[PDB]
C-alpha cells in the first residue's frame, strides 16, 4: 500500500505516522517501513540520476515514500549516511525531481535534524 | 474525523488563516504545518 506516499500529505503523514506507531522511545518496532520508503524513494531517485523523464511519483510518490522513512538519528547504518549525501548531493544536481532542498522543505520531522547533521557531513564529502 | 482528514482539513484551515494555536504547539502538527509545506516559509504568503 504504497499509493498513498503521492496521494496526501494528509494521507502520506497520516500512514506514515499510524502503521510504524508513535513510539517516543529508543524501540526500533516497524523500522521495516520507514526504510522501505526510504527505498522506494532511493530507487526513484537513483533512477533519476540519468535522464529518464520521470513519471508520476517521482514528484508527488517518491517523495511520499521518502516522507515514511525514520532513517533517524544516532548511530546508525551506512543507509542514513548513505542516504543522506544522496540527498545532499543530490542538492548539487538538477534536471530531475530530487534534492536535499525540497527534500529540506517537506522533511522536517522528529526523525531527521540527526540525518540532516549526518547529510552535513556526507555532504561535505561530496563537495 | 480520521487522521489524514485532519491534517488535510486543517490545511483547509490553514491555507487562508483558522488561528488556532493549539497545532502550532502540537509538535506533530506544529512541525506539519510549519514546514510540511515546504518549509515554514513561502513566496508572498497567505499568513502576512
Amino acid at each position: 500500500l504504497w499509493d498513498l506516499l503521492r496521494q496526501s500529505p494528509q494521507p502520506a503523514q497520516a500512514l506514515l505516522e499510524l502503521l510504524l506507531e508513535e513510539d517516543d522511545g529508543t524501540g526500533l518496532c516497524h523500522w521495516p517501513l520507514q526504510n522501505a520508503l526510504v527505498d522506494l524513494i532511493r530507487k526513484a531517485l537513483r533512477a533519476l540520476q540519468g535522464p529518464d523523464s520521470v513519471p508520476p511519483g517521482v514528484v508527488d510518490a517518491i517523495y511520499g515514500a521518502l516522507r515514511t522513512l525514520r532513517c533517524p538519528a544516532e548511530p546508525l547504518g551506512v543507509e542514513l549516511h548513505l542516504l543522506c549525501e544522496e540527498l545532499l548531493e543530490a542538492c548539487r544536481t538538477e534536471g530531475s525531481p530530487l534534492r536535499e532542498e525540497r527534500l529540506l522543505s517537506c522533511l522536517l520531522h522528529k526523525a531527521s535534524r540527526g540525518l540532516l547533521s549526518l547529510y552535513g557531513h556526507t555532504y561535505a564529502e561530496k563537495v | 474525523c480520521n487522521n489524514y482528514m485532519r491534517n488535510e482539513i486543517l490545511d483547509k484551515l490553514a491555507r487562508n488563516g483558522v488561528f488556532l494555536a493549539s497545532e502550532l504547539e502540537d509538535f506533530e502538527c506544529f512541525l506539519l504545518r510549519l514546514s510540511r509545506i515546504g518549509g515554514v516559509i513561502q513566496d508572498t504568503l497567505p499568513v502576512q
